[PDB]
């Protein structure tokens, strides 16, 4: 007694994060497989989490002048808060989550001409300087810009915060703000350009992430 | 799954291509009185519809006598087929047609009679294709037949002109002169040059106009002069077997077949 | 005679597709490093291409009645050009990215009551159905809706194509049309709602990308 | 150093001829993670010249389809190419043209199209070449056709007249009669006769009236006595492989290029 | 490198808590007629910044007395406030 074969009334799918249960059940209908056609069309690393998002980005910039005293305030910026925004790429990573978590890498250049003389100094510093004085600023991660010698200045820091993880649509408090002061004025020649340029970059590292969800639209 | 995918139920293949061969062959009785289960079967999840059939006694349906054998593809194709003709009024002009597989594009303009019909089967075609021309009528006529892959400055399709192009321009794009005397009858193998993976005539609108082309060719003559004695052509194609063919499609409807 | 220790000019930084090249430079400032914080915030996998492309969505939907004819159409989608849309956060993987590749999967579902009758026909050809008739669509790839039986399908597909990849800014003409047909027309009782809803899903396989660019925008 | 050159810094050597192959193969992934130092360098010193350019990261770039591999000098100059062409007005005249890379000499007389274009990429050139040519029109034509090398006693370039030479002084230096009957067309060898090492067309002046020559060639036809028919000719060239090539030039500028 | 940096140039640490204990003790003279080479460096990569400074001739500083040791954390902060 050979029995006929049994219809399969009930089957369970799923992918990602995502679940059916279905009565209507079937068996899945393949064509073909994956393939790798050997004439490739692009040979860049493909795409992905580490391709996109670990990059960098142009962030702030502002030029900087004589005129500045002594720790006027040049640079008041924060990481977070600027790179979530329409202008990126990165920012559809985000936008489709609720939770994040990352360490942040930053790159700081500026291009004195020799003539020039001065030094500027760039500090990590989470939540805000408060009332934590001026003058000790050098606690923190940095690295002093110096019309001498170094033109550029590399900073890298871990994740430090107060909860699990930060999250876009209502922060609490920015994680890291960014300060960069006057750390000696700017004294010029006569003729010489009275300015300079300062940019900034950034990169998540290990950038994970959690909660998927439509509602940030 | 490295791909993620999560199941309960068995995952299946289905249409796999080539499953048996044409001709009739042992490559014993076939199936009675065992069983003949799978007569009765339900037709959608694939596992099911890839039982073999089986209804009734039967023999093992002896042999076919003769080994040629009609159904590989090649084999039928390699057997030409009607492509264009037409024919000329005057003296040291050119004609040019294209060579486009649009199923939207009908004949006298367009693919008639079997080949359209024949390349609406299949999504995906590539490689090498023959050419061959006829010739008719009066003699000692002398012509050059350029090939122009597609995209590059070509004049008009369809017409019957003088063209534009420096002589050079033509000639180094690889030619053939021959005379209507000697011969008149030419076959040469067109190659593959193209910025495409592939070619598809199944296209509507936009992509049609480019994806459609497989390219050009172009035919001028010289020292016609004398009006009379009525010139005229044809061509013929059929597919070597370095070419390949990929991703069955469904046929054409009746209405879609025309011929001339 | 020891050296005294010389300052380094010239260093390269890089990353993703990036690069740098620096006559200021410096070594790198790093604090801590990564880390694991063994009580776990959310224990979801965490996010990456896996996570968010690879899921479903739900696509397109339509009601289907008694009034429809023999194999006139209910549905006539397109796979790609849906997708690529402001409501989904897979938006944002595309929306930067010129040329993807990619597989396809797809499920279709409805609910026939059983007092119900008839028949539906998905059928996944690339292009368009042109001129083919419409009498052997079931040589594509495929699956039959039945309201006795199977209440859903599962198609799959691998990628078909005549260019290299996909490019959403200027599709040539749309990879896979979904093409749905009235297989056998609804009959209906009496008092029976005479209609029945109809859905369908998809998700990528393999999905690979190339080329990040802000031209998007 | 027997050539007493003296030196602290190291000498070296620049562009090397054939670096790579044209097509791409395999004679893994090429270049990521590990340094991307090449980036950055100075462009003088050939030793930071020959470093290899290396910027992001790579993958190696797969695989050519096709063997037909057409960035090989010789297999792209196989195709032949344009040369001259001129027509007849009388019975029993002999026209005469040199071959000479003259890139001074411009076209109607001198080389036009692609050839023009080619030899002025290399200062020099030797070896044979494959002449070929093609008859139009009237037929039961009789030509002979003979090669005369440079310098020796030849009447005008660029003429259609009747020669003074000897019948006998013609043909021993070799020659090929035939009928525009039979068969129409002709392919021969030219041998390389030449007193000079090699030949080149980049030259000014006194000496393009020499080195640039690589020949003469002189073609006379009989019996064409009836004025009517239209004879015309077509000339070809290619160069097989036992010609060899030597020390790249700079290519010609855009007003450089004329056509027919 | 999984997390993807590149670099040319050596990636190093600044600012190591607890480098050294607060009681002066031996957990011999220091340095001299050797060289103090130390003494003139850059301040920014901190490579150059960690390098140990080195001045004048000293010696070895001696021995705390007591071992009561007021500069760990706690040992301060155990008294209330």
């Amino acid at each position: 007694e050979q029995m006929i074969q049994s219809v399969d009334r009930t089957a369970v799918t799923g992918a990602s994060y995502f679940t059916s249960v279905d009565q209507s059940s079937v068996h899945t209908a393949e064509v073909g497989s994956h393939q790798i056609e050997p004439l490739k069309t692009s040979v860049d690393k493909p795409g992905s989490k580490k391709t996109q998002g670990e990059k960098f980005f142009l962030i702030h910039s502002a030029r900087w002048l004589t005129t500045h005293a002594l720790f006027h305030e040049v640079a008041k910026l924060d990481v977070v808060k600027l790179l979530y925004n329409e202008q990126f790429a990165v920012q559809g990573l985000l936008r489709y989550h609720t939770y994040a978590r990352f360490g942040i890498e930053i790159q700081v250049q500026i291009n004195p001409t020799p003539f020039q003389q001065g030094g500027l100094i760039c500090a990590m510093v989470p939540g805000d300087q408060s009332y934590g004085s001026i003058a000790s600023l050098t606690v923190y991660p940095h690295g002093l810009l110096n019309c001498n010698i170094n033109n550029v200045v590399r900073i890298k820091v871990p994740f430090i915060y107060t909860r699990g993880a930060y999250h876009f649509k209502d922060p609490q408090y920015p994680v890291w703000e960014l300060t960069i002061r006057v750390w000696s004025e700017l004294n010029i020649g006569t003729g010489t350009s009275a300015y300079t340029s300062l940019n900034v970059l950034a990169r998540f590292t290990d950038l994970e992430l959690h909660g998927l969800t439509p509602l940030s639209t | 799954d490295d791909s993620g995918g999560f199941s309960t139920t068995v995952s299946t293949e289905q249409n796999v291509p080539d499953p048996q061969v044409g001709i009739t062959t042992m490559r014993m009785d076939v199936s009675g009185v065992q069983a003949p289960v799978g007569a009765i079967t339900t037709i959608e999840d694939p596992v099911l519809a890839k039982k073999v059939p089986e209804t009734f006694p039967e023999l093992k349906p002896g042999e076919s006598r003769h080994t040629s054998d009609h159904m590989s593809i090649y084999k039928f194709m390699g057997r030409s087929h009607f492509l264009c003709t037409f024919t000329f009024n005057s003296n040291n002009k050119e004609y040019t047609f294209p060579i486009t597989l649009s199923s939207t594009s009908n004949p006298p303009h367009g693919l008639p009679s079997t080949l359209r019909w024949f390349f609406n089967l299949f999504q995906l075609y590539r490689g090498p294709l023959d050419l061959t021309i006829i010739i008719t009528g009066a003699t000692d006529v002398d012509g050059m037949a350029w090939f122009t892959p597609v995209g590059l400055a070509v004049d008009t399709p369809w017409v019957e002109k003088e063209s534009a192009l420096q002589i050079d321009y033509k000639t180094a794009l690889g030619a053939v002169r021959f005379n209507t005397r000697r011969t008149g009858n030419i076959q040469i193998r067109l190659p593959w040059y193209s910025y495409l993976y592939a070619v598809s005539g199944a296209l509507d609108g936009l992509g049609d106009k480019t994806d459609s082309t497989f390219g050009l060719v172009s035919i001028q003559i010289a020292n016609y002069n004398h009006s009379d004695e009525y010139l005229s052509f044809s061509c013929y194609l059929s597919v070597t077997e370095q070419s390949e063919f990929y991703f069955p499609r469904a046929p054409l409807n009746s209405n879609a077949m025309l011929s001339t």
